[PDB]
């Protein structure tokens, strides 16, 4: 030991992370003439807590019928889910949404229905995600978007207003130019651009309003409108093989999960 | 220095799903053993699930008649339904067991006089006598019964269903349906039976049995 | 001269949101189109990459007593067995204690894998009784109270001896079921013959009584705890589960 | 979900993905098996910025099969009563 | 300085429903993009291709 | 973590490591955490290993941003007597570092 | 003839001072492991009796 | 018959101004989609090609005096440890005097590294005294002028005979944080706990008094340079950066 302790007994790994692969395959009988030793047991003993279960006689389940395995993160979370929607209403305004990973921030506001349930499941986050934004409305539409880090100056958080930055502030952090004719989508890489390790959900205090947002996206437009038409966006995140995840946590409750 | 051995607190007994802890325990007494019979008693193999369960059971009796007109149902009865019944011995097994994975074979036995004739078709369709065509019976697993030709037709299928298994307490739909029709007409003379008589025997293959219960 | 034309085909710029490699990205906002290494420094080597990580832990699910004022044969408590079982509650704050087993599952249409139930009791050394626990393959919806407790025999069961130098019994139930899959019908409002949620209940007997001293309590207490081995689920959705109030 | 515009596109090929409970589904049946085991997934689409004044908005749709998907247990062909059409 | 150009052909964005190399899907709801095996447990192995 | 009842009482606790903050999880869900069960028919010591957690990659103890570990402990069964027996139990928290590592001398407290 | 193994009673833990006897023990639940640092946060070397 | 027919993705026609990969060119002004070759002729092979060529280089950030009319142990000026330091100004042209290492750091969001401070001395060779270079890890905002003389030599500190052959000494200050990059923060307008810009601050004691002859001046002046060694910086911005008014 470095630390200068000393023990009798013996010290085991406790909740190992992914012990089974979720899919029916094979790695005779499960469990057969041999009587079950595993049925009785001490669940207050971790080390005895390891022992495989069984209690009555079975078999293999066999070979599962379809190639891909759902029960993975990255192809599970590889689905784009919801994120916000929102309305324009006048002429060269600006919108500005964070991607917080708070529990505290209730939606419109905050993470909706499955990414409030899936970033809290776990302590850390790190890596890139991947942003796919929808156009929704009018036509001959100008409008522009750009990223800001965490630490930075930036117009008010959900808030449709005029712009206080510069075209120069804006054209140097990286930007897209889109047309609402043409395109209609717009799909997006997002940096993993922070000064800190990682980036988490279950926080409070001061720490809930530094440590939870890791990005910033705001989007900007022009040439809006002729006399009555609606104009609106809707966002979606998806998840990508850059990114990482740790510390499995215990997952909301049932008054906890909420949706828009 | 001599060791004083002592009785073992803790043990794990049972026959294969009940399941016993035990914080005081002690060791098995047992007296005699297993002795075979020189001059047995019962000369038949003795009982299991092949000889209960696997064996021709008698689920309907029909009659053929001359005036069941052509494409005429004579029989219309679903399988499995009709061994679920306590007059017969595959219930002791199906009574107790919630699902099943099974095969069917079918008999179907008819005796006319050579003074008669007609012809009847016996198909074995799965889940529902649809929309489909009554002229394109032969698609299925089927059997024709000729007056002139022969007297007895047998069917041997597999599991067809959407699902992994039969639950007999509370089922979804009939796994096989078995349908009699008339094929063609059954014609007599002056004096010759107006009649003829029908059994349909059945009996499953390769039964499989999971999940014992209380509750019936 | 150039000879390079290809044809539009259908399906002209639509956004496919069901899978990663129609939902993955054309452009970057990264300078260099970079990359990002693996640093598993500050998160102590713990990765997660598959959700059996959650739904092997065996979580606190109900919470039963074992008084010693009841009758053998009567029926204690009955579980409906499937992984979007919970009945826990706690007041402050108001909250409904979801489980690891039914916050994975929830997410899905279609489950299947063998359920392990951990039966932990609380008594002395000095209380002395044993309980039954039966199972009786089904579905979410049978007259189950009917039952007496030479009935309860035919069905595959499993006795407990309380006091001693273990606490827990571990109870793995068997996949039994006609379909394949199971389906998570919590999301319809009506109920309908052929789909379910369960392969059965779980019912608790009373073998033999409590006998105790007068110097300890006369009633012992159990945790039911609640996960999964071979467990598969597929088709998600997305659905906020319930307390069971039974 | 998908995300798309009337102006640009005026087509989208989608797959259909196989996530079912049950083994395989079936149309020849009747009861409750019926409104059960015969369907196997559902579309829905949702449209917004629709309209101004006068003009009309009409979907049409079409299924082709695939090499993944398979077909089991021949049966007796409908009748010709019950070939329908719109 | 990328040199990547193509020439608009005819028929843009036409849709082709008469064969499947024109009708096939471009993308899809599954997840991972996946696929599906074979599985003739509850079939029989009466599997028709014809 | 210590416990000392005597034998004529019944009940138990889990004792639980919970980084950062005891947020809107689960209090049923509390064995995902690395935990320890106190039964007072079996045992009466648990203890609990864990590395370094955190969003950062140090801890600053003049002032910081949000604690590093918090440990709980619920009452898991409940304390039950019969007559005349101690209507309580003491419990006693031991904690210790671990592979200390210490930067930037200041002479500021 | 299966043996089932119960928790040991008798233990001695503590840090190289401090000896704790336990009658009723049980085993160490350890998550994780030590993880170094890729990109450190800190460069000087860190606090021991010599630099202090 | 061809058969060539691709599915129209989304993000259809997107600019993406964030990385090269989808900032580079789709085609050419130029004839013949010409490239062209190296000439490092006319600038006589100095080239660059990363930021290291200014963070580098040892700029003057501070300027003060130690006077001879001072009491051991004051404190003559504090200063925080950041890349983001700089106080000196000009009058004619009316100019804000940037360093190297803060023309760089402004344009990213975190900066991580060891900050080599050097301090230039101008005596005579008479003047006589010490100065005391003490470093307080912590953050930009400590209570730091209660602390003692005797109080200042428990923090990693280091001491300068002044009058000598040498004049310069460098002062590698070592990476002390608790998380593993530090914020930008100067482009937001309210503080907030937990998100910092510097490691500490970084004091200068009168450790002996200033002996010198009635025939020199009455004080020495200091220079402070800025300089950086192991740094990194990432996600970058834009901000104009204001003289520290201490």
């Amino acid at each position: 030991d470095d630390s200068g302790g000393f023990s009798t007994t013996v010290s085991t790994e406790q909740n190992v992370p992914d012990p089974q692969v979720g899919i029916t395959t094979m790695r005779m009988d499960v469990s057969g003439v041999q009587a079950p030793v595993g049925a009785i047991t001490t669940i207050e003993d971790p080390v005895l807590a390891k022992k495989v279960p069984e209690t009555f006689p079975e078999l293999k389940p066999g070979e599962s019928r379809h190639t891909s395995d759902h029960m993975s993160i990255y192809k599970f979370m590889g689905r784009s889910h919801f994120l916000c929607t929102f309305t324009f209403n006048s002429n060269n305004k600006e919108y500005t949404f964070p991607i917080t990973l708070s529990s505290t921030s209730n939606p419109p506001h905050g993470l909706p229905s499955t990414l409030r349930w899936f970033f809290n499941l776990f302590q850390l986050y790190r890596g890139p995600l991947d942003l796919t934004i929808i156009i929704t409305g009018a036509t001959d539409v100008d409008g522009m978007a750009w990223f800001t880090p965490v630490g930075l100056a930036v117009d008010t958080p959900w808030v449709e207003k005029e712009s206080a930055l510069q075209i120069d502030y804006k054209t140097a952090l990286g930007a897209v130019r889109f047309n609402t004719r043409r395109t209609g989508n717009i799909q997006i890489r997002l940096p993993w651009y922070s000064y800190l390790y990682a980036v988490s959900g279950a926080l409070d205090g001061l720490g809930d309003k530094t440590d939870s947002t890791f990005g910033l996206v705001s989007i900007q437009i022009a040439n809006y409108n002729h006399s009555d038409e609606y104009l609106s966006f809707s966002c979606y995140l998806s998840v990508t093989e850059q990114s990482e995840f740790y510390f499995p946590r215990a997952p909301l409750n049932s008054n906890a999960m909420l949706s828009t | 220095e001599q060791m004083i051995q002592s009785v073992d607190r803790t043990a794990v007994t049972g026959a294969s799903y009940f399941t016993s802890v035990d914080q005081s325990s002690v060791h098995t007494a047992e007296v005699g053993s297993h002795q075979i019979e020189p001059l047995k008693t019962s000369v038949d193999k003795p009982g299991s699930k092949k000889t209960q369960g696997e064996k021709f059971f008698l689920i309907h009796s029909a009659r053929w008649l001359t005036t069941h007109a052509l494409f005429h149902e004579v029989a219309k009865l679903d399988v499995v339904k009709l061994l679920y019944n306590e007059q017969f011995a595959v219930q002791g097994l199906l009574r107790y067991h919630t699902y099943a994975r099974f095969g069917i074979e079918i008999q179907v036995q008819i005796n006319p006089t050579p003074f008669q004739q007609g012809g009847l078709i016996c198909a074995m369709v799965p889940g529902d006598q649809s929309y489909g065509s009554i002229a394109s019976l032969t698609v299925y697993p089927h059997g024709l019964l000729n007056c002139n030709i022969n007297n007895v037709v047998r069917i041997k299928v597999p599991f067809i269903y959407t699902r992994g298994a039969y639950h007999f307490k509370d089922p979804q739909y009939p796994v096989w349906e078995l349908t009699i029709r008339v094929w063609s007409e059954l014609n007599i003379g002056t004096g010759t039976s107006a009649y003829t008589s029908l059994n349909v025997l059945a009996r499953f293959t390769d039964l499989e049995l999971h999940g014992l219960t209380p509750l019936s | 001269m150039m000879r390079n034309e290809t044809r539009v085909s259908t399906t002209e710029n639509v956004v496919n949101l069901s899978n990663y490699e129609d939902a993955r990205a054309k452009m970057s906002f990264a300078l260099d189109q970079e990359d990002w290494k693996s640093d598993p420094s500050q998160g102590g080597g713990i990765k997660i990459t598959h959700f059996t990580t959650w739904t092997s832990i065996p979580t606190l699910a109900a919470q039963f007593p074992f008084n010693a004022s009841d009758s053998v044969g009567q029926q204690i408590k009955v579980i409906p067995v499937d992984p979007y079982f919970f009945q826990m509650t706690n007041t402050n704050p108001d909250q409904k204690c979801i489980t690891a087993l039914a916050s994975i599952c929830q997410m899905f249409c279609f489950w299947r894998g063998d359920l392990v139930f951990d039966f932990q009791v609380f008594p002395t050394k000095y209380h002395s009784g044993r309980l039954l626990f039966c199972f009786v393959p089904g579905n979410e919806l049978i007259d189950v109270t009917g039952i007496t407790l030479k009935q309860a025999t035919t069905a595959p069961c499993a006795v407990m001896d309380i006091a001693g130098v273990q606490s827990t019994l571990r109870f793995r139930v068997p996949w039994i079921s006609d379909t394949p899959y199971r389906v998570n019908r919590y999301t319809k409002e009506a109920h309908q013959k052929g789909e379910y949620t369960a392969i059965g209940k779980l019912i608790v007997y009373c073998y033999n009584r409590l006998t105790s001293p007068s110097n300890v309590a006369h009633h012992v207490r159990v945790n039911v705890y609640l996960s999964a081995i071979n467990l598969e689920c597929f088709a998600p959705l997305y659905h906020a589960m319930d307390v069971t109030t039974q």
